[PDB]
């Protein structure tokens, strides 16, 4: 229930691996953000110097937050579409971290992946509808913004508009066409809430990767797990701890720590390390190499 | 609910 019991034998990656291969760990939820795709060539938002927030000066914005805000987008969509052209990759190649989540699916351990990313790499790695909540939407599809129309357009169509530097307009009504992403100020998809309600009743392990846990309501998902569910963060930096003034936050280090583990480094490296403990290293290496070779062959 | 910082 709301009882804090310690289920990990030690607060380390090795403890987590032993837990995962015990009978008690049947249902894993992954919570992921932009840090899992930086090694695929899509910058994150908040890393100093390389993050998007430090690379927006040329967009002539009234302030740097505006390019990801819906009110600004509706008044002036051109900066967002100019940024999209700058960031759009010529190749969509998921990372080792993405393929680790594919292994969790194939091994029958993945209850759900909640992602904040819009880059479609989870789908390319093989996560399907049953497996995936795109909490901040996706570029995979786009829609006309007019309420009476809402025509859908595929990514091939949206890509061509972005690269032509033509602001995308609906062929049926000539309204703006917007990628199916959730800007600041927009509602998250309904399936975010339906999945959260159900999934967090029965999760045995929470695996948090590549996110600063600064955007809501996504960040609050860590607090929805039962109090005895272990939580592993694989990230370059600690994240998710309660602020000492504003304060179910992460507790890696206090005298009361009992279930949260931080593995600090590259998401690809941490996933590889965890796979090795699990006996999955060869499977992961073979999977990534074959999928990458097939993508390179396209 | 809405996406917020
Ligand atoms: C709203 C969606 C806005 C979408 C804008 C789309 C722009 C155009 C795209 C064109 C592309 C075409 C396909 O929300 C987004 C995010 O979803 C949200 C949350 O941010 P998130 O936590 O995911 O990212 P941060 O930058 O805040 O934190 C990253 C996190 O990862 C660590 N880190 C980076 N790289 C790492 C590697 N390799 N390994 C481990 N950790 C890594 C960082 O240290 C940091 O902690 O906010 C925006 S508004
Ligand atoms: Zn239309």
């Amino acid at each position: 229930g709301s009882q804090k019991e310690r289920l990990l034998d030690e607060l380390t990656l090795e403890g987590v691996a032993r837990y995962m291969q015990s009978e008690r760990c049947r249902r894993v939820i992954c919570l992921v953000g932009a840090g899992i795709s930086t090694s695929a060539g899509i910058p994150d938002f908040r890393s100093p110097s390389t993050g998007l927030y430090d690379n927006l000066e040329k967009y002539h914005l009234p302030y740097p937050e505006a390019i990801f805000e819906i009110s600004y987008f509706k008044k002036h969509p051109e900066p967002f579409f100019a940024l999209a052209k700058e960031l759009y990759p010529g190749q969509f190649k998921p990372t080792i971290c993405h393929y680790f989540m594919r292994l969790l699916k194939d091994k029958g351990l993945l209850l759900r992946c909640y992602t904040q990313n819009i880059d479609t790499l989870e789908r390319i790695a093989g996560l399907e509808q049953e497996d995936l909540v795109e909490a901040h939407g996706t570029f995979y599809t786009s829609h006309c913004v007019s309420a009476s129309c809402r025509h859908e357009y595929p990514l091939s169509w949206m890509k061509e508009k972005i690269f032509s530097e033509v602001t995308p307009k609906c062929e049926d009504c000539q309204s703006l066409v917007k990628p199916d992403i959730v800007f600041f100020g927009e509602s998250l998809p309904a399936r975010f809430f339906s999945c959260m309600q159900s999934d967090f009743l029965k999760v045995d392990l929470l695996l948090v990767m590549g996110t600063s846990l600064q955007v809501q309501p996504f960040a609050s998902l860590i607090s929805k797990a039962p109090l005895s569910t272990p939580r592993l963060l694989i990230n370059k930096e600690k994240a998710g701890q309660s602020d000492p003034f504003l304060g179910g936050g992460m507790d890696f280090d206090s005298k009361k720590a009992y279930r949260d583990v931080a593995w600090l480094g590259e998401c690809d490296q941490g996933c590889l390390a965890l796979a090795e403990l699990l006996g999955w290293k060869k499977e992961l290496e073979d999977l990534v190499r074959r999928e990458h070779a097939s993508i390179d062959a396209q | 609910p809405k996406k917020t910082g």
